[PDB]
């Protein structure tokens, strides 16, 4: 049920995943993972009445500091889907405060920072994210993008190549690498 | 000196980068330096690889060997400019210019540096010089970028037209001039230049996107849908493409298959106000009024200085049993809208439905002062007139 | 500035010797692991077989590893002694610079922060790179007016250098540009 | 009895601009029963060690 | 790492243990998208060297 | 004054004070293109299009002592410029060092360009019918004069230098193709002959024919020898669940809107609460006053390496007086220096400041360790971090 539900959620069918997870809810399962999953599904399946109460039950049920950080990360995703980037800013910072080695929170908080305008903060946060999780492609791509925006084509190349190493079938990474290798001649 | 000559030029051409590099450590030792090609291979070759630090060091050494050479100073300033330092790049290009006052590369690079330094007078004059010495496409592109950043397209249309005048096979120039035609009222020459681009490159994503946009604007959504089918597999996850596809499917009353594409594009870019506005609009048309408010409020929080956003937020709101919030949202909209009478007509409808009939006339007069094509905004124009 | 550079060079020679000893210990450990895996394969196998003097190669490699470990320990101790002596020397040098020119308490604090960065070398951050970055930055933002030098020579990184000439050049240049009348700042 | 009129045309992107991407929402994976039992047996030993 | 038991060293792709793209599904390694139902038998990729596995 | 044989140290101080000026000439070359019809007088030649290293095929003419043209349209260096010094159809084959081979014609006509190579081309000869290029994706490509791939050949390793011998029929003989791991590999395009290990590297493979025999092969290695050895879209689909959910939304949209707004208000409340509590305890590893710190633990066993990655995140402003203080359980972990100053933090550099934590409990006990970064004149930590120390795996 969990596997088919995840696969249904990620292949842009969150309502079927919400059904598959409401099934586990119906069978007495009471976790932090299950309720955060129900929150993600309810929000992305466009059921705004049962969305945030599930995240509240999740935050209640979390027996860790990484589970709390993941729930705050997902609440920041909900917030940034709602707009109001300040609430998502606070949620990402709380995900960091709970789990210091949370690279997705670093990446998203750097995206919001560069949205505000603070380029150096975003650069440092993306460097931290790409240092914690090298296997991810978003921190590398964003660092390369901001570098290329300001210049520093060496750092842009060193970051876009690691992006291509992380997600080798990307598209924007390929255009970035083509532009860079063209600037080098 | 350099006895091998091409030995350390054979592994490099094939990009072996082992024998050619290891051979250097041996060729240099035998010759005790002073070869001037072993170092050169390390430099330009280093720059071809990601590294732009050893390239700068070796170009420094080449400048030290030939103090009075303009090309070495040019290469050192270029190695600087490949890093983030543009002021030092300018100050080295200056010395490279006081040894050679007849080349376009120094002026083009000074232009692109002063561009990153936001000095637009010096950049503009330097790039004019770079044109007068030897006209190149990239100088034209940088001048157009200057005239777009600083001012208006009124100054960029002339430059891009003069650029495409000669060497008209560059896709970048054609496509950028077509885009700038879209940015203005002209939709015909924009189509002309986008088709000119598409003849050369049929699968040009940056041109297919704008062509499909223009097509969607004048109805005929199936043609734009085919244009997008042309490039769907090349860029399978790109928010703009899926937003345009969702608007295609929303044009021909496929509201569910449009919500699908729009939500997929929103998932891949949660900070893009256009997809949020489109989701709000479609959920208004689908009469859901609970999601519409959510997405329109998000798009407001992302671009607050818009008039239609607050109109649609008020519009849905009116159906969410909250009329005071609709009042204040309509006030925000009418204050922040200048050239769209739909906001005024909808606020007049809200007022007249509230039993006032007094300020509804004020909104009707505001609309009639603002003004003209929509079939259903015409009738409500006359029905709220005659009934008031 | 000349009996002070020799201590820096002694420190850096010890650092380079330590890096060489460690990259040699790496190879010795790899050899030991390979021979150990061979022996484990011979152990798991049922059938009897000559050891082919694999145990002798293992003993030789083990002796090499122990010798290299002792060498690295002694080099670490020598490096620590050299670092303490260098700390004393740079203390004296900051004192003589703060007296040689009428340096106030603020600039003396800046110099103490830039020249006295850490009380123990580690395999990721050492005295050379740190003081070099600090001095390059202090000359970049305060004591330089040409951008060409600012971008060519006055750059800062945190990787172990291959020579101490840049550090010494920057220190002499710092004392020089202080002599002409320069003054330090932060912003 | 008048219904508010809605624009029939949405906002369409006319150029692709490189925007910084955000990380993606993370579905917390569930646990097995053996894993829960192992973690609880690992923490019960800690609790008894602290409670002596 | 220190225990080798697989007969084939470089077997055909599709017969050894050693969908949505990383643009949609979060990942844990270069590939290997995140799974549901963590079980204590999950390996989810393997390191190359002892140093990488430690660091 | 300094070409090969002189003193490497003592005469290099007299170069600066003399500085007698120099001359100029044509740049360094690799290959040319010349005429063939009026050749056996060596003075009635017309076109001399030679290829240099800066991809400048200068076209010099002796009828007027002029420069007719220059071929710089690749602007990337060729390996062998002319596919066998010319083609009979004059479709001259320049080979870019990017992964493309051009059909840039003789006397610099209009380009046809076949980019269709998976990597860079290594080595090019021709037999006036085909273009036998190398590759680096472990193959070779036989292109025609127009750009159509006539036949590709698979090889296990990369190629160094190929050739094809004389034509009896339209190009029917053996191919001498070396490899990049000292191997040669001989072929009849479809049928395999040889894999053995003679040349460490190679320059050119040509005839060695003597006594008017059929074919003798030569091989010029790079050790010094001269070897002769013969052997429609994916638009998703929505089920009954979706239409039932949309019907519920259309019939109960107001309650959903109201309850989601209430939940959002409560979420803002709780997020502000937790943010204020974190500011109170100063537990954020990211927090005017710019800093960023995170602590990484490495290693099993009783001794762990704890490296604090600290970073100043500002435009250009260093931070002088800061200091790090560790908070641990003195019965479980033995920190040598639980408090130390930090170097002057230059904006933009990640400083790794490491320590050696050591587990003392004989039983496996995992306890948290706090880290506080704080000024030296203040008592409230500027920022903090936490690390759950793993199990000891002791002895």
């Amino acid at each position: 049920i969990a596997c088919i539900g995840s696969n249904h959620f990620y292949t842009d069918q969150p309502e079927v995943a919400l059904r598959f997870y409401r099934r586990l809810l119906q069978m007495g399962v009471y976790n932090c993972q299950l309720f955060n999953n129900l929150g993600l599904c309810c929000f992305y399946a466009q059921q705004y009445d049962m969305t945030l109460t599930s995240f509240e039950r999740a935050l209640s049920l979390a027996e860790n500091e990484e589970e709390v950080a993941d729930v705050w990360y997902n609440l920041g995703h909900v917030a940034v889907g709602t707009g109001d980037t300040n609430l998502a800013h606070q949620c990402f910072r709380l995900a960091l405060v709970s789990n210091n080695q949370h690279a997705e929170a670093y990446n998203n908080l750097a995206v919001l920072e560069m949205r505000r305008g603070h380029v150096e903060q975003a650069k440092a946060l993306l460097q931290t994210a790409s240092s914690l999780a090298p296997h991810m492609y978003e921190p590398h791509f964003n660092f390369a993008t901001i570098s290329d925006k300001i210049g520093d084509l060496q750092r842009s190349y060193a970051a876009a190549k690691k992006s291509e190493a992380a997600f080798p079938d990307h598209v924007d990474t390929q255009h970035l690498i083509k532009q860079l290798e063209q600037h080098f001649a | 000196l350099e006895k091998q000559n091409w030995l350390i030029h054979l592994y490099y051409i094939q990009k072996d980068y082992e024998a050619c590099k290891a051979v250097i450590k041996e060729q240099l030792q035998e010759t005790h330096g002073l070869c001037e090609y072993a170092i050169y291979v390390q430099a330009l070759i280093f720059r071809l690889e990601g590294n732009i630090q050893e390239s700068l060091r070796l170009f420094q050494m080449c400048a030290f060997l030939s103090p009075q050479c303009a090309d070495n100073l040019k290469q050192v300033a270029r190695s600087l400019f490949l890093l983030g330092k543009h002021k030092a790049a300018i100050e080295v290009y200056n010395e490279a210019a006081k040894l050679n006052q007849k080349d376009w590369e120094i002026c083009h690079n000074l232009g692109v540096c002063y561009i990153y330094l936001k000095q637009f007078d010096k950049a503009q004059d330097q790039l004019h010089n770079a044109l007068h010495l030897n006209r190149h496409d990239l100088t034209y592109i940088m001048l157009g970028k200057i005239f777009l950043l600083k001012g208006d397209l009124d100054k960029a249309i002339e430059i891009y037209k003069k650029a495409v005048e000669f060497s008209p096979e560059n896709t970048e120039l054609l496509t950028t001039l077509g885009l700038l035609y879209l940015q203005l009222g002209i939709y015909q020459k924009a189509f002309e230049h986008l088709g000119n681009t598409l003849t050369y490159d049929p699968t040009n994503y940056k041109a297919i996107l704008a062509a499909g946009s223009m097509m969607q604007t004048h109805g005929d959504f199936d043609v734009a849908l085919t244009k997008y089918k042309v490039v769907a597999c090349a860029v399978i996850e790109s928010p703009p493409l899926w937003n345009n596809i969702g608007m295609c499917f929303f044009g021909k009353k496929k509201y569910v298959a449009a919500i699908s594409c729009l939500k997929r594009a929103n998932y891949l870019a949660p900070l893009d106000w256009k997809i949020l506005y489109n989701l709000g609009l479609v959920h208004l048309t689908m009469q859901q009024y609970a999601s519409a408010f959510h997405f329109l409020s998000a798009a407001i929080n992302f671009q607050p200085k818009m008039g239609e956003l607050y109109m649609l937020l008020a519009v849905a709101l009116t159906n969410l049993e909250d009329s005071e919030n609709a009042k204040r949202a309509y006030e925000e909209a009418v204050r922040l809208d200048k050239c769209n009478p739909l906001v005024n007509l909808n606020y007049a409808v809200l007022l007249y439905n509230q039993g006032e009939k007094r300020d509804a006339l004020a909104q009707y007069q505001e609309m009639e002062k603002k003004v003209s094509s929509s079939l259903e905004f015409d009738p409500e124009m006359v029905e709220v007139a005659q009934k008031l | 500035l000349e009996e002070y550079f020799e201590l820096i060079d002694h420190h850096f020679e010890l650092r380079i010797n330590g890096e060489k000893l460690e990259e040699l210990l790496s190879e010795r450990a790899v050899q030991f692991r390979a021979i150990q895996r061979r022996l484990l394969t011979r152990f798991k196998d049922k059938t009897p077989a000559p050891l082919q003097h694999l145990d002798t190669l293992l003993d030789g490699t083990y002796k090499q590893v122990i010798a290299l470990a002792d060498a690295v320990e002694e080099n670490q101790d020598n490096l620590f002694q050299s670092f303490t002596r260098l700390k004393s020397a740079t203390h004296l040098v900051i004192l003589l610079i703060g007296l040689w020119q009428k340096l106030s308490a603020d600039q003396i604090a800046i110099l103490e922060a830039a020249f006295l960065p850490l009380q123990q070398d580690t395999q990721e951050l050492g005295w050379e790179e740190t003081v070099d970055a600090a001095l390059s930055h202090l000359l970049k933002t305060c004591l330089s007016k040409s951008s060409k030098e600012q971008a060519l020579n006055l750059n800062s990184q945190l990787g172990i250098p291959k020579d101490t000439s840049q550090l010494k050049k920057h220190i002499t240049l710092f004392c020089d540009r202080l002599a002409k009348g320069g003054r330090l700042c932060l912003s | 009895m008048f219904r508010e009129v809605l624009p029939k045309q949405g906002q369409l992107y006319v150029e692709d601009i490189t925007t910084m991407v955000l990380c993606k929402p993370k579905l917390l994976p569930l646990k097995s029963l053996t894993l829960e039992k192992l973690e609880k047996m690992q923490q019960a030993a800690q609790d008894t060690i602290h409670q002596q | 790492i220190l225990d080798e038991n697989a007969i084939a060293q470089v077997p055909r792709p599709g017969t050894s243990l050693k969908g949505p793209s990383p643009a949609v599904r979060p990942v844990t390694q270069a590939g290997r998208p995140i799974t549901g139902f963590l079980r204590p038998s999950t390996q989810s990729g393997r390191p190359g060297t002892i140093e990488q596995a430690i660091k | 004054l300094r070409f090969l044989p002189l003193e490497l140290s003592e005469m290099e101080a007299f170069v600066n004070q003399h500085k007698s000026k120099s001359i100029r000439r044509q740049t360094v070359i690799t290959t040319m293109t010349t005429l063939k019809k009026n050749l056996a007088d060596e003075d009635a030649v017309s076109c001399l299009v030679l290829g240099t290293e800066n991809k400048e095929l200068l076209v010099l003419d002796p009828e007027a002592f002029t420069i007719l043209a220059k071929m710089s349209l690749p602007s990337v260096p060729a390996f062998l410029e002319a596919s066998g010094q010319f083609d009979v159809e004059f479709r001259l084959a320049a080979a870019c060092r990017n992964g493309s081979i051009y059909i840039l014609r003789r006397d610099s006509k209009r380009p046809k360009y076949c980019i269709e190579l998976g990597a860079q081309p290594v080595g090019l000869v021709g037999v006036h019918k085909v273009l036998v290029v190398g590759s680096n994706q472990d193959s070779l490509h036989g292109f025609t004069y127009k750009g159509k791939r006539l036949w590709t050949v698979q090889m296990p390793a990369a190629i160094l230098a190929m050739n094809l011998l004389e034509q009896h029929s339209r190009g029917l003989q053996a191919v001498m193709a070396a490899l990049a791991n000292e191997e040669v590999r001989i072929y009849h395009d479809k049928v395999l002959l040889n894999v053995i290990r003679t040349p460490e590297a190679v320059t050119s493979l040509c005839f060695g024919r003597y006594g008017r025999e059929d074919n003798t092969l030569i091989m010029t290695t790079l050790g010094g020898g001269l070897i002769i050895k013969i052997l429609k879209l994916n638009v998703p689909r929505k089920t009954r669940l979706y239409v039932d959910q949309t019907l519920r939304e259309r019939e109960a949209g107001t309650a959903m809107h109201r309850t989601f707004q209430a939940d959002l208000y409560l979420l803002r409340l709780r997020a502000a609460r937790a943010y204020v509590q974190a500011l109170e305890s100063s537990l954020s590893p990211v927090s005017r006053e710019p800093l960023k710190l995170h602590a990484v633990v490495q290693g099993l066993g009783p001794t762990f390496k704890l490296t604090l990655h600290l970073q100043n995140t500002s435009t250009a402003r260093p931070i002088l007086g800061l200091v790090v203080c560790f908070l641990y359980n003195e019965v479980l972990y033995a920190l040598p220096r639980a408090f130390f100053k930090v170097p002057l933090l230059v904006p933009g550099l990640n400083y790794p400041l490491e320590t050696f934590v050591k587990s003392l409990s004989d039983k496996g006990i995992s306890d948290i360790i706090k880290v506080l970064v704080l000024r030296e004149g203040q008592s409230t930590p500027l920022l903090s971090a936490h690390i759950n120390m793993p199990m000891s795996e002791g002895l």
